[PDB]
């Protein structure tokens, strides 16, 4: 028997591996370098496009750019070049000996997925396809059939309500407020300090301070009424080349923006308030269980402090008798992952693939039919 | 058996002529043989790969209905594809000639059983002209008589005789004595499939001449020594337990009508990167494990011996074999070397060098911040006794190794400077100094040897005995198979000329036109591998030499570079580790790891200089006439370069010569007589270019008859120009081929035979 | 197969040699000497112009000149007459049979290359030729990719830093400071002391005097304190025809330019601020390799104890954490031709050459596009 | 500092602090900004009407050619000086695709340019068509250079601080007195 390959490729970070195990084998960022310099020495690689990780060890060189954005590709070439990176030289594993199973986010524009899949056909030949979304595999992972998801990751932030397998889409909401805006807005309030950040190899270091630094208050005046009174609030961090640098408010400043998007000039609501409109799109009936069970989900979502803060704020907006459940798992970086390869490793599953010969018969648009 | 030989077998299979006896404009059938692969046996006997199957009457032309009847395991009808169904050959008989070449349908499972065939019934030698196969039977046939050297020898006609090595003998010593020419014998098959034998049994045929006698003293002498050779030129590897790392060569000066005169053994292309570093599941050279078990407690306390997984230079992780005892032969060895007159003083000389090259594969090298430099060597304090060990074993001087090790001088516009090499280098001296007096040792020793049977008027004109190994078909390749594979290249090129110069010179006599046969030529892969400048060790030396080089930086260079051709090609899974070559047998995969650690080597003239001022006087014959040269980088002494030019040399040596090829075979590995291996017999049908032979045979006419066999064959298809006895044959032959249909560009009538085309004989059979 | 000749030609010295060896074969300086007086005994030769090693030997009766000054040629006839005898001469080879490897500055004229080229290929008949950089030859005798080579010889002073073999071609620097005005500078503080120096063949005592005794004080104001105190400072040198003179504090204050150019009414900076202003115009991610290999190179980095000052006016420059490094290998005045040699015997580089052809139908310019 | 750097491949070396000056008027007076770059870099190899001279503080005499174009032209391609930015045009376009859809109208019928480096000859043409090519067709770009664009800023500051509305804003001398240094981040923008 034949294993399929389970590759969830987000905006950031790209997860890979073999359907059956229970963390993902491969994991490597999503970017394509390209060297500014001449190269002088002969005898060197005189390669002109660095893929994954190894354009991460020299980004000094190079100029890094991303191929997806807001969940949306918007270079093909160079996601070919992730792809077939991903395949040939991480899995070594060739395509065309087993079906894939992709993941994509909702309300998405259809060229993604019917592009996509006419990829994945005629420049690999694949002998099966299937493209799911990432917030219905992450309440796979979790042992549930009824919960609300709320998955952040890099590029979209989303939520999802499922009561006991059946899908609600007329409650499925849209926030695209991520990581990247995160980053982007640290790098922006660092200015304050005097320290520039501009290039887009130092936007790996500042999204390095944000991992290393940054955590959630639960009351955000309060803390920053009792951040003037003292200086046990600033931390260090010491750059690549020795130097170093203190960081006081900004450490509870740039995941605020969760919360509050108008800090980062957006018109929108937080992630508590997304959550709670899309709970109240739901019958009266089966609200009293979509509190119970508020599964978090990305990475986005790892800061310290997340939980109380979303419980908190979600209990002030739902009636008094209700109890208010939120579940961050520890690993809830690779929900999506291990999901599908939950879902893909199923008997019942073997009939969904979307196989060759109906490609060849009904055209691209055939994800449509048969993929939800 | 294990499952990838079976891979590997399965992979080489081809498909090309298809299927037939549709004949004429019907569905009749005439108990039609084919060749299948899809059987119920065949997925139970891991030693059978293909059956013959009778189509039964009244099949349809998209699927064939076929019962199987070789071997007969039912009788069940059932179905299989058209494109799993191979010809065969029912009118033939494979006991009416020795030729191969003449079959009609030539492909893989005809040329399995035909071989099947001969065999079982104790036949075991063929021939593919001008090729000779044999097979080792693993018992005695009966050959070694003297009955049937005379037989051979004496009878006027032997072109008429079975196929035998005496038939190669005899034409050597006739084009010898007639024609002042030298004559060259290939042996060249794997190191269990009987090459000794077929040694031993051409140097008896030598031996006996009208005046001449059995044995001789040269025999005796050469078999003196085959245990000190294969103890210190063979090695354990995955796939053999006696493998010969080494080109063997036997130079032959005999009298006119008398016996063997004179004899010298020369050596080429010893392997010399297996002394450091081994696999994971291989062994270096016999003599290190041999000498350190079997040495007695006088040696083990005075050159202070320890265990076998106390060196640096040997593989702990795989030293023992079952098969070897690695105890007795060390005394085996010892006789052979007593044998040959040398006194107890030169084995304790020997012995005392093996053991202080052991002893200085252990010395560690350290880095300093000193010197101004960053990574200035040093030898470990916890090492500098053993050090000193290392250098009173070999008779040299501790602190003159020191000084060319660990110190570099450079000598400007007319100044001494006095440098310091850095970590690497220095292990790279240490390492090459030891593969130096490794090799040397034995060299000397071959010295020795001829020294006892040396010719004094020279070879001038000699007989030849060449032993030499096959290609490297699998999938764990490195630089020791890429080296192997060029000198098959060579050799291949050398046959082709060879055959070419003898198709030519035979359609020239036979009255034909020779402005029709074309040949193809190898010389594009030669010039990928082998070039100056550009080909894929002058990438290997360029990435030796550059700063900060590595594996995947050469892959990538070969890769832009040799883009041009189309017999470079990389890899599709983990393209920057591996590449493919498309050789003349089909493409192979090699694995570019370790090749730069293993292509290091350097020896500066200044270390020579210091051995050879050594007191003891074996060490001094060690290096002498090898000349020096210092004051250059080092770019014509890695291996690379070492290689090519001993390759160059031996080409040089057969080119002079005129060769005769010989093809090995073993069938089995439980070594039982009479058995039979498809998959194992497939891989060196493949490796040893045969059926590259047998493609190469079938241009031009390949079938070559008499008038006399020609109407014997054919006189069912023609009545009316056969049974006239009236007229000469060739006029009977060119009526028949005038009344068959046959046009002139797929005939040709000889002026004492007739020559067909494949297609030509395909035609005339139905 | 033919060799390729290598052929440094500096300020001060020549260095030319075949490409293979480890050592120039053939060293001498660069001067044309022309006698002042008039010959009076006959049966003598009746040369006019000395060039090399002979104009050394009877520098007494001859007017010294050097044709290159702060690496750009000032005069053409001469550095003419200074290749005949290098080719003819010195190397004993013909030019039109092997290919010529020449040598530049960074940051110079292009009309001094055109012009080099001009003449190879009119005057005498090269195959093929090729100019490099000295710093970058400079690397390759090293065994490294990455590092900062500060090259000092007679008359430029330049570093160019390097990283896994891409060029950073902005970061360059160039300073016209170099032994030649030590010398002049030594020159005009002897008459301290009573000693005077003028005609060009008493320059060459000079240099010989600097070359013998002056040496590089860890710190300057501590060294200039402590030899008021005593007279073991003092060194005795003896002249051509038997004087004996002495020096003193010109010993450490002769060198010192070198870090304070101030000193012979230069405005400019050190070639410890040099160095490290090149390395702050990389980014940061590459810093921390640079400050690992600072590579010493030519004749004016060999005074004793250069490499223990540089490191520890370096690492007060540089954040505290990290580890400088300063490699001054013992044969640094002979590792561009090294490097040289080393790179013109690589197969990779045989198609690098300017072959005649191209420069046939191309004209001088052509060494803009193959030459960096 | 990139024109200091390019003049020497004719041969002329300025290095101290007061020879910068003399490459700042030089550029004052001698470079221009190319409507197209590379056609510009093409038709100035077949002729030499491109060269200018200029007479040194001493007397001698220098000549430029190329230079001319390619010291302005590292606004729209900071790459040439080693920077990872985006050139003048590509950040004015970025920064009006920041705002909402319905205001991006009006920004691009008044692009105001000021201070002193934006008085190279011919750079409004360079900047409307290089800002023409990134919107849409139907927009109407309009740059807006006034002939004293050079102190735009201290007008507009008289202006201001002559205004009888301004004078509640002022942060006088008591305010500081009693909340310190920081109140300007109150009072300020
Ligand atoms: C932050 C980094 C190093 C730092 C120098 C590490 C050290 C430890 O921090 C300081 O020394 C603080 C100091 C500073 C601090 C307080 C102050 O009232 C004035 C200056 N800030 C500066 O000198 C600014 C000046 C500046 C440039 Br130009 N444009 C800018 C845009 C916005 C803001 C400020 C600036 N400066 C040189 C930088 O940002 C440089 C470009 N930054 C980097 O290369 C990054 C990769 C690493
Ligand atoms: C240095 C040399 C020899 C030396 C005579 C070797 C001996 C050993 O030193 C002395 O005797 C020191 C003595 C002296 C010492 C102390 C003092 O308070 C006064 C004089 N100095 C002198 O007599 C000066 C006077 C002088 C002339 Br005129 N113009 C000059 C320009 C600047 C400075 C001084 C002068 N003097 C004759 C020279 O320099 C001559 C031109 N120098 C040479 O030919 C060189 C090639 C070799
Ligand atoms: C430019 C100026 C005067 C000029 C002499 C005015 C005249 C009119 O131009 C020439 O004569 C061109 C000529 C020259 C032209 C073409 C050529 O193939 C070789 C030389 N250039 C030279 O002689 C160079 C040689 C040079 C020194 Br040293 N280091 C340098 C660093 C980089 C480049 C070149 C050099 N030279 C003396 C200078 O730059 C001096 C330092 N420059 C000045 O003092 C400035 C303040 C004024
Ligand atoms: N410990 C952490 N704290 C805060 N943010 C994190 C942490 N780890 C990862 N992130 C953020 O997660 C984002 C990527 O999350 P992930 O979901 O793995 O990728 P994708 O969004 O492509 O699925 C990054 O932008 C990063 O900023
Ligand atoms: N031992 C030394 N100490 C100090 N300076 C030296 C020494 N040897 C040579 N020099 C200086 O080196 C300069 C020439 O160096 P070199 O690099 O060989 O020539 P070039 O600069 O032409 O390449 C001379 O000016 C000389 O003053
Ligand atoms: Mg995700
Ligand atoms: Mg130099």
């Amino acid at each position: 028997d034949v294993q399929a390959l389970v590759v969830d490729n987000g905006s950031g970070n790209v997860k890979a591996g073999v359907a059956g195990d229970d963390a993902p084998r491969s994991v490597f960022p999503s970017i394509v370098g390209r060297p500014k310099n001449p190269g002088i020495m002969v005898g060197m690689e005189e390669k002109d496009a660095f893929v994954g990780d190894e354009a991460q060890t020299k980004r000094g060189i190079l100029t890094l750019k991303y191929p997806i954005e807001h969940g949306i590709v918007t270079n093909w070439d160079d996601m070919e070049k992730i792809w077939h990176h991903t395949f040939y030289n991480e899995l070594r594993a060739a395509p065309e000996e087993h079906p894939v199973l992709l993941t994509e986010a909702p309300l998405n524009p259809k060229g993604n997925r019917e592009r996509m899949t006419q990829i994945m056909f005629e420049s690999f030949n694949v002998p099966a396809m299937y493209v799911a979304i990432q917030a219905v595999l992450s309440l796979y992972s979790s042992g549930r059939t009824t919960g609300i998801v709320l998955d952040s990751g890099d590029g979209v932030s989303h939520t999802v309500p499922i009561y006991e397998g059946y899908a609600l889409p007329h409650a499925i909401m849209r926030l695209d407020l991520a990581g990247r805006d995160l980053t982007e807005y640290l790098m922006k309030i660092l200015h304050e300090r005097g320290y520039g950040f501009s290039t887009s190899a130092e936007k790996e270091i500042v999204r390095d301070i944000k991992e290393k630094l940054c955590y959630i208050a639960l009351n955000f005046d309060e803390e920053m009424k009792t951040s003037e009174q003292s200086s046990d609030i600033e931390k260090s961090y010491e750059l690549p080349d020795g130097n170093i640098i203190t960081v006081g408010n900004e450490r509870f400043r740039c995941p605020e923006a969760l919360f509050q998007p108008s800090f980062l000039g957006k018109e929108a609501a937080g992630i508590h308030t997304t959550t709670f409109n899309s709970i109240k799109k739901c019958d009266v009936d089966i609200r009293k269980d979509l509190y119970g069970n508020i599964v978090l989900s990305g990475g986005t979502t790892m800061y310290e402090g997340i939980g109380e803060r979303l419980t908190r704020d979600i209990t002030t907006l739902a009636p008094s008798t209700m109890k208010i459940k939120v579940v961050a798992p520890p690993e809830r970086k690779y929900s999506v992952w291990i999901g599908g390869s939950i879902l893909s490793s199923l008997s019942t599953f073997q009939q969904m693939w979307i196989t060759k010969e109906e490609y060849d018969e009904s055209g691209p648009s055939i994800v449509h039919r048969k993929c939800f | 058996v294990t499952n990838e030989e079976i891979k590997t077998a399965s992979k080489i299979v081809r498909r090309v002529s298809n299927v037939e006896a549709f004949d004429k404009s019907g569905s009749v059938f005439k108990g039609y043989q084919i060749w299948t692969d899809i059987s119920p046996t065949i997925e139970n006997d891991p030693n059978i790969m293909f059956v013959k199957c009778v189509v039964q009457q009244g099949s349809k032309k998209e699927k064939l209905t076929v019962v199987q009847i070789d071997p007969p395991g039912t009788g069940t009808p059932y179905d299989i594809d058209p494109t799993h169904a191979w010809n065969c050959n029912s009118q033939v008989d494979p006991m009416s000639f020795g030729d191969i070449g003449l079959l009609n349908h030539t492909n893989i499972p005809c040329v399995l059983d035909f071989l099947k065939h001969r065999y079982l019934k104790n036949q075991i030698y063929t021939t593919a002209v001008p090729l000779i196969v044999a097979i080792n039977p693993y018992k005695d046939l009966g050959n070694t008589t003297n009955e049937w050297i005379r037989r051979y020898r004496d009878t006027a006609d032997h072109t008429k005789l079975p196929p035998h090595v005496f038939t190669c003998a005899r034409e050597a010593l006739s084009n010898l004595h007639g024609v002042n020419k030298s004559q060259t014998i290939i042996v060249s098959g794997e190191s269990g499939a009987g090459k000794t034998e077929a040694t031993k049994q051409i140097m008896r045929y030598f031996a006996s001449s009208k005046s001449g006698n059995m044995d001789l003293r040269i025999q005796t002498a050469i078999m003196a020594a085959n245990p000190v050779l294969e103890a210190f030129g063979n090695a354990k590897t995955i796939r053999n337990n006696n493998s010969s790392r080494f080109g063997r060569f036997m130079q032959l000066v005999i009298s006119h009508e008398g016996g063997i005169r004179y004899g010298s053994v020369v050596a080429f292309l010893l392997e010399k990167s297996r002394i450091i570093t081994q696999d994971d599941n291989e062994r270096s050279y016999h003599i290190f494990y041999q000498f350190l078990k079997g040495a007695n407690s006088t040696m083990k306390s005075k050159f202070g011996l320890k265990g076998v997984t106390e060196y640096k230079l040997l593989n702990p992780n795989s030293t023992e074999v079952s098969g070897v005892d690695d105890v007795k032969d060390f005394e085996e060895v010892i006789e052979s070397l007593k044998n040959m007159e040398l006194s107890e003083s030169d084995i304790e000389v020997i012995f005392s060098i093996v053991a202080g090259i052991l002893t200085l594969g252990n010395v560690r090298l350290i880095e300093k911040q000193e010197a101004g430099l960053s990574d200035a060597a040093a030898i470990m304090d916890e090492d500098m006794g053993v050090f000193n060990k290392a250098c009173e074993l070999m008779y040299l001087d501790p602190e003159l190794i020191k000084r060319e090790i660990l110190i570099k001088v450079t000598v400007a516009g007319g100044t001494k400077i006095e440098g310091r090499w850095n970590k690497n280098d220095a292990e790279v001296l240490k390492s090459s100094l030891c593969k130096a007096m490794y090799e040397k040792l034995f060299l000397w020793i071959i010295r020795h040897l001829n020294s006892r049977i040396e010719p004094e008027g020279g070879f001038k004109t000699f007989m030849g005995m060449l032993d030499i190994f096959g290609f490297e078909v699998f999938k764990n390749n490195s630089l020791e198979q890429l080296f192997i594979n060029i000198t098959n290249e060579m050799l291949q090129k050398n046959f082709v000329d060879i055959v070419f110069e003898r198709e030519s010179k035979l359609y020239k006599d036979e009255g034909i036109s020779t402005a029709e046969l074309k040949y193809t030529s190898n010389k594009e892969v030669i010039n990928v591998l082998c070039e100056k400048g550009k080909s894929v060790l002058s990438y290997l030396e360029d990435q030796c030499l550059a700063p900060g080089g590595t594996d995947e930086k050469f892959v990538s260079s070969c890769a832009t570079n040799l883009k041009e051709n189309n017999k470079f090609t990389p890899a599709k899974v983990a393209s920057n580790k591996n590449f493919i070559i498309q050789h003349t047998i089909g493409p192979i995969q090699y694995c570019a790891e370790s090749f730069l650690l293993k292509n290091k080597d350097v020896l500066r003239g200044d270390l020579v200089e210091v051995i050879k001022d050594s007191p003891n006087p074996i060490v001094q014959q060690l290096f002498e006439g090898q000349v020096i040269e210092k004051g250059k980088i080092a770019k014509g002494s890695l291996i690379g370069s070492q290689f090519l030019n001993q390759l160059t040399s031996l080409m040089n040596l057969i080119n002079s010569t005129e060769p005769h090829f010989i093809r090995c075979i073993k069938p089995n590995e439980n070594k039982k007589p009479l058995e039979w291996c498809e998959p194992k017999i497939l891989i060196q049908l493949h490796a040893l270019s045969i059926l590259e032979a047998l493609v190469l045979r079938q241009l031009g006419y390949s079938y070559r008859r008499t008038f006399e066999e020609f109407l014997y064959q054919y006189k069912f298809v023609d009545i009316a120009a056969a049974e006239d006895s009236s007229v000469e044959n060739q006029n009977k032959c060119v009526n028949i081929l005038k009344l068959s249909g046959l046009s002139e560009s797929m005939y040709k009538i000889g002026k004492s035979m007739v020559f067909l085309k494949q297609e030509g004989a395909k035609i005339l059979t139905k």
